[PDB]
């Protein structure tokens, strides 16, 4: 059985600065703010944490 | 997966979609508390973990009186405590006080309501929005909403549906600045804005239908079930099926011309109903007939350009060719010349859903014909006029300088509109 | 009920050991079995005789129709 | 036309002031119940009749002797209303005295029985003197200044020469009696500039102060030998919706009531409440069973109460629909329990012994329809919103409501015997077809031909069909099991009531021409004509289950047996002031009850097996 | 609760201007008093909480003791005048390591102190009315090697008179501050 992890409750509270871009070409993350300047240690560790999930709008996420 | 968000902006929105959403709760049995006592739900609800089939929707209105209504009425279940966004004063039918001031205050929620709306989508495939242009937020707000949405959605469809100002009944008496204004700044950001009035709804509820007195609530009902026939492909089965983005691609012609109307088919009461056949051919006719438009704008004085005959219900795939086949003879009803076919047709094998408590009878039939004509040029070009009579001597210009918004809105707004008259001009000439 | 002697004064003796001050090793303990037309119904929402949802009631009734109008075919108009 | 026995009555028209009384014998209830007053018997059910009065009486007022009864009723607007006086001992009219036009608020009694003080019109305010040996008018100016409004009360005091007013425009004023001129002369109280609406006046047994309960909630005390105001009410924590009844005690004390309820004995100097007790409804009257232990308060919501006065316990004795009751029903197989149905509630009772059981209220609503489910379990209603409304037998929670049912109103409901099926009436004239699952509360069809609207539904023994009756002369015989119809039967009345003939082959017909005619099932022609009443239209019918009884009711505001077969006639009335509604035949056929306009539920002993 | 609240660059918990400005928060008096108005130098009304126990009356935002309000933001930042008397507040915060975690700023404290529940700090106020800015995003770092998650709870004790308590995502300079969020 799973347990609800950090990845879930940062969401709802609007932390990570991703929207789900839908293309019609696929399902793609559009960035509000550049991939490059993102604080990898305060969102690699908590991207992985979302690898857990199966709902389709929060393992989405963390896969791409 | 096939899912499309609907916006309602402004008390109309709020109105019609109180109807709109009662219909799709009723096609898609969801009881008002939210719960299914297979899939078509998808297009419009989103299933939570216990039957609690909650409306794709989002509610906004600065005035909160229409949106406490449904708070505190019997869809408070069904639609999500904070999918319903209120503020505390309204735009005072003012496009300053929805697009400049009130409105900035409230679009940081809306948008990211709509965002979360979004993203729990598998594939949004639209996003509709009712607004009234009349109003300052159902041309204010609305305004910043797609000047947003285009921002941020670029490709994803944003299909319009809009009370537009009536021939002479009116409300207010700067409805005129407010359409002017708004449609500058919704002609590139709206993908098609499907129109209609009140004057034409308020007849065929008396005439075809049988109630006189009609009030909102009927107009509503009917433009509710105008949605449903839109988005019926996307929720129900058929053998011509039409998806939103199949819309655009056979109805809007030269990218302005964008702005098609709406008339239904079996718009008649019960009385009348049981004593007539409604058969493809009529029901088919009985659109094309010029009283039986919802925007007063005499076909006969224009012509189409690419209708969209979106049927519903028993309808033989023949009968349909045939009864088309009839109209494009017909020579009141003149094509252009550079749109050899222009009939999209469509079909749902799905019968018309009687509201428990409206006006219609159990057809088993419905056609929603969609039509670009190029007769809505004179409904353009009268509010046109209306604008230069009051802002010749700059008449309630005072209130819209206020909350920002130099005098030099208004005049690109009067010359953009201008542009569209001279465009629906060099669309209807010939070769 | 008790199994042993440690439950005996585990449970209900109703001595507060705060607020129990200088008693007695009698009164240490004192065990709870020592000491012991009209059906009304209001429907919550109250809504008001003006918030009808319906159509809206001809002021000249059905039978008569005493301001007599008609349509532009002259039919009926129900109700 | 043998009269059969009236047991028992349910009802009180607890709307007007100053109403249910106690003669000083001590041994019956006075209470004003439509163009008719009741005398009910304290510790006995006996209980009479005054006959009399065209429309609603409005007042009431019991001698200091016993001796005279009066009363005074309204009337339409530019007619003159009726001060009809009587006799308690004999109970018959002796008196008319005609002169007050539009209605009548308030009546009192000199104190030896020689005039009658008769306030009357909110259109045509005169206050006049009556003579009780004379039956013949004295004096008479009018009742209020022209500065100021209109006056609604009346009183008389220990000395037969002083008559006093008050107002809901404050015109306190202390009229003196002047025979031999034939003339009154009035006298405006100064009470500083405390304007103020008042409704109730009472005065002590010493002649000493008169006493007032305003709307302000406020006890204003004033002198009738200095013309001058004494005392004011609660400075703080004052009364709420007005003081609408106040009865002054032999002693230095009072009985105040309120709107809500809020009885509270006080005394004069600091008027705080000493003893509360929370009544039920707005208070209405204040009686006092002579010496005063025993006081009886009515409300308005129609509550008559029993209060001690050396403890304040109450006792419920008489509870009444304070509004128009349309639509008694009984539920299957047994026959100690009703369904009386009004505005704002929807209640039960035990035949035997009257006592609600259930009370159900939506509201500010009405409902113009109730049914019971053949399982019993489920009182189906049917509410003027548009929603059919199925609350609970017992507990009374709403079990489903079927929302945006019809759109003017559903008047007319009835259910099936499978508990499956609910047939449904409307003002706009349609006739849904409703199915009843166990979780959803769908709709079949919508079967629409009556132009104006429906009346009443019937269902047959073993369901396939349904008789609607309906305003524009239309019954038709809607075939239920293929959802079409199968007769248009039709006449130049406004149908009230039809019923099926068990061994069903032809329906019985009611209606305004008040020509109460049998009509086929097959064909649809005219089988007989049998006259209603001579005097209205007919409102309501049941046949008996052996198809020998139909009883009927109507505007004509009397119960009329009738048997089938021939139409002879076994007529009996003398019932209810009040245009009867609704009748049902006991399932055991053992009672007959009738409902009438005004709220009164009259059970009669049902003959002929 | 504030969870389904956005969250946006500002969010007010408890502001003097309104109908019932102490809805939310919970009200205990013992030997003091709670009032509303006085207008010193702004001509307008703000909350007075004073009392001659400072540890004793207080207000706290959630009124259920069970229930935390839930707040994202870094900054704390409460409008406060100086009335020369014993005036404390608290802050409690959640954790990236599950802990409840409080934070206490006291007027009549000489040195501060850390330790696992409670981290108590000095504080001058200044001359009249000020604002200050508790950030509470670096006070659980700099105390505990931690990151901020959301606070839970804010109690204001005694002896301080109270306008505009909020909560903002960054701190703000006073020309980009708005208008209803000004001093003056
Ligand atoms: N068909 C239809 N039109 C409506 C309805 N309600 C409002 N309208 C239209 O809305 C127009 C004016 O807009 P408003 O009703 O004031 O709504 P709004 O956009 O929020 O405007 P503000 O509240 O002043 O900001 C009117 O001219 C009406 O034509 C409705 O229920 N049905
Ligand atoms: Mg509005």
């Amino acid at each position: 059985p799973t347990k609800p992890t950090a990845f879930r409750k940062f969401y709802e509270r609007g932390d990570f600065p991703i929207a789900l871009e839908h293309d019609s070409k696929g399902n793609k993350i559009a960035w509000k703010v550049e991939i490059e300047k993102l604080d990898y240690h305060h969102y690699l560790p908590l991207f992985f944490d979302g690898l857990c999930e199966m709902t389709f709008p929060y393992e989405f996420f963390a896969r791409q | 997966m096939r899912e499309c968000i609907s916006v309602h902006v402004g008390q109309a929105g709020v109105q019609i979609g109180n109807a709109c959403w009662e219909l799709y709760c009723l096609e898609h049995g969801i009881q008002p508390d939210g719960q299914m006592p297979d899939d078509s739900f998808n297009t419009f609800f989103s299933e939570t973990g216990a039957g609690k089939h909650v409306p794709r929707a989002v509610f906004v209105d600065l005035e909160p009186t229409v949106i406490d209504e449904v708070r505190t009425g019997t869809y408070r279940q069904l639609f999500h405590p904070e999918q319903l966004i209120t503020g505390k004063e309204d735009a005072a039918n003012n496009y300053a006080r929805g697009h400049y001031t009130i409105g900035k205050e409230l679009i940081d929620l809306v948008l990211d309501r709509i965002r979360k709306l979004a993203d729990q989508c598998t594939g949004l495939q639209g996003f509709l929005i009712f607004h009234s242009f009349g109003g300052g937020t159902g041309s204010g707000f609305t305004s910043l909403l797609m000047e947003r949405l285009s921002v941020d959605y670029g490709k994803k469809s944003k299909l319009e549906f809009s009370i537009y100002p009536a021939p002479q009944v009116s409300t207010a008496v700067v409805e005129p600045y407010n359409s002017i204004l708004t449609t500058h700044t919704t002609l590139e950001h709206s993908d098609c804005a499907f129109m209609v009035d009140n004057e034409a709804i308020y007849d065929i509820c008396r005439r075809n239908l049988d109630i006189e007195r009609p009030t909102y609530t009927n107009l509503n009902r009917l433009i509710g079930q105008i949605v449903s026939s839109i988005t019926a492909s996307l929720r129900f089965d058929g053998a011509l099926n039409v998806d939103l983005t199949e819309f655009q691609t056979n109805l809007v012609p030269y990218p302005r011309i964008h702005f098609p109307l709406a008339t239904y088919a079996p718009v008649i009461s019960a009385e009348k109903a049981y004593h007539e056949q409604l058969s493809v051919a009529e029901i088919t006719n009985a659109c094309f007939e010029p009283a039986n438009q919802m925007v007063k704008c005499d076909p006969r004085h224009g012509k189409y350009m690419a209708c969209c005959l979106l049927y519903r219900g028993d309808v033989v795939p023949k009968d349909v060719n045939a009864a088309i086949a009839t109209i494009k003879t017909k020579r009141t009803i003149q094509f252009v010349d550079w749109c050899p076919t222009g009939f999209k047709v469509g079909i749902n094998y799905q019968p018309p859903t009687v509201v428990p408590g409206g006006d219609l009878a159990k057809v088993q039939r419905a056609v929603c014909m969609l039509s670009n004509t190029t007769a809505i040029a004179e409904a353009w070009a009268r509010l046109d006029h209306k604008f230069d009579l009051m802002y010749a001597k700059r008449a309630f210009v005072h209130w819209y300088v206020g909350e920002g918004m130099e005098e030099g809105e208004f005049s690109e707004a009067r010359e953009d509109m201008a542009a569209l008259e001279k465009d629906y001009e060099e669309v209807g000439m010939d070769s | 009920e008790i199994p042993k002697d440690d439950l005996d004064f585990r449970l209900a003796a109703l001595y507060n050991h705060h607020t129990g001050t200088f008693k007695n090793k009698s009164e240490i303990l004192t065990h709870q079995e020592t000491i012991q037309n009209i059906r009304h119904w209001i429907n919550p929402k109250k809504e008001s005789i003006h918030s009808i949802q319906g159509s809206i009631v001809s002021p000249h009734t059905a039978a008569t129709n005493g301001g007599y109008s008609r349509k532009n075919d002259g039919g009926f108009f129900s109700t | 036309a043998v009269e059969l026995e009236l047991e028992a009555v349910i009802g009180f028209n607890g709307h007007v002031p100053t109403g249910l009384k106690c003669h000083p014998d001590q041994e019956h209830l006075v209470y004003p119940l439509g163009c008719t007053i009741l005398i009910q018997a304290i510790n006995t059910q006996e209980q009479n009749f005054l006959h009399g009065h065209g429309n609603n009486v409005s007042c009431v007022a019991i001698s200091k002797s016993g001796l005279y009864i009066a009363s005074g009723q309204v009337t339409f607007m530019g007619f003159k209303a009726d001060i009809i006086l009587w006799d308690y001992k004999k109970r018959e009219l002796m008196a008319r005295l005609s002169l007050h036009k539009g209605k009548i608020e308030a009546l009192a009694f000199s104190p030896n029985d020689m005039y009658l003080v008769s306030l009357g019109g909110p259109d045509d305010g005169s206050v006049v003197v009556w003579s009780i040996a004379k039956r013949e008018a004295i004096c008479g100016s009018p009742a209020a200044g022209l500065n100021v409004g209109n006056a609604t009360t009346v009183i008389f005091s220990k000395c037969r020469d002083e008559m006093f007013v008050t107002a809901g425009n404050g015109t306190i004023r202390v009229w003196e009696l002047d025979l031999p001129n034939r003339k009154i002369w009035p006298t405006e109280c100064q009470t500083g500039q405390m304007k103020r609406i008042v409704m109730s006046i009472s005065m002590a047994n010493d002649d000493s102060f008169f006493y007032l309960g305003t709307t302000t909630g406020d006890i204003l005390k004033m002198n009738p030998r200095t013309k001058l105001l004494a005392d004011t009410g609660p400075a703080k924590d004052k009364f709420s919706l007005g003081v609408s009844a106040i009865c002054c005690l032999k002693m230095g004390g009072l009985l105040v009531g309120s709107g809500d309820g809020l009885l509270v004995f006080c005394k004069s100097p600091s008027y705080k409440p000493i003893k509360k007790i929370q009544l039920q409804g707005g208070i209405t009257s204040i009686t006092l069973r002579g010496e005063g232990h025993q006081f009886f308060v009515g409300t308005e919501e129609s509550h008559i109460y029993r209060v001690n006065f050396t403890n304040f316990k109450e006792t419920l004795i008489t509870t009444c629909h304070f509004e128009s009751v349309e639509d008694i029903v009984f539920p299957f197989g047994t026959a100690e329990l009703f369904a009386t149905c009004a505005k704002k509630d929807i209640r039960v009772w035990h035949t035997l012994t009257n006592r609600e059981l259930l009370r159900i209220t939506v509201p500010n609503m009405t409902c113009h329809g109730i049914d019971f489910m053949r399982d019993g379990k489920s009182i189906i209603s049917a509410w003027d919103d548009g929603r059919i409304r199925a609350f609970a037998p017992e507990t009374g929670r709403l079990m489903y409501v079927i929302n945006n049912a019809h759109r003017i109103g559903v008047t007319a409901i009835a259910t099936t015997s499978d508990c499956k099926r609910v047939i449904s009436g409307g003002g706009e004239g349609e006739v849904r077809v409703w199915h009843i699952g166990h979780q959803t509360q769908k709709l079949e069809e919508a079967l629409k031909e009556h132009k104006s609207s429906v009346s009443c539904i019937r269902v047959k023994k073993s369901n396939e069909e349904c008789v609607t009756a309906s305003t524009d002369g239309t019954c038709i015989i809607w075939d239920l099991v293929r959802l079409r119809r199968n007769q248009m039967i039709l006449a130049n009345t406004l149908f009230q009531c039809v019923c099926y003939h068990p061994e069903e082959f032809q329906i019985i017909t009611s209606g305004t021409d008040r020509k109460i005619a049998y009509w086929e099932v097959f064909d649809g022609s005219v089988i007989r004509e049998l006259d209603g009443s001579l005097s209205g239209a007919v409102n309501g019918m049941d046949i008996t289950v052996e198809g020998v009884h139909f009883v009927t009711g109507g505007n004509d505001h009397l119960v009329k047996v009738w048997d089938y077969n021939e139409g002879e006639v076994t007529h009996v009335g003398v019932g209810h002031s009040g245009n009867i509604t609704r009748i049902r035949i006991s399932p055991g056929n053992q009672y007959i009850v009738s409902v009438s306009a005004d709220g009164a539920i009259l059970r009669w002993k049902y003959p002929f097996p | 609760m504030f969870k389904n609240t956005f969250q946006s660059g500002f969010l007010s918990i408890l502001y003097s201007i309104g109908s019932k400005p102490l809805q939310i928060w919970d009200k205990k008096v013992r030997n003091g008093h709670i009032k509303r108005i006085t207008d010193n130098d702004i001509q307008s009304l703000v909350l007075e909480i004073e009392g001659t126990n400072v540890s004793t009356t207080y207000i706290t935002c959630p009124a259920d003791p069970k229930k935390t309000l839930g707040i994202k933001l870094p900054f704390l930042v409460m409008i406060i005048k100086n009335l020369k008397k014993y005036f404390t507040f608290e802050v409690q915060v959640l954790d990236d390591k599950n802990v409840r975690r409080r934070f206490r700023a006291s007027n009549y404290q000489s040195t501060t102190r850390v330790k696992p529940f409670i981290c108590t700090m000095p504080m001058r106020l200044d001359d009249g009315w000020n604002q200050i800015q508790f950030n509470l995003s670096d006070f659980t770092r700099r105390a505990y090697g931690t990151n901020y998650i959301e606070t839970l709870r804010v109690q204001i004790h005694a002896n301080c008179r109270i306008r505009r308590v909020y909560f903002s995502d960054r701190l703000y300079s006073e020309d980009e501050l708005p208008a209803e969020f000004k001093l003056y």
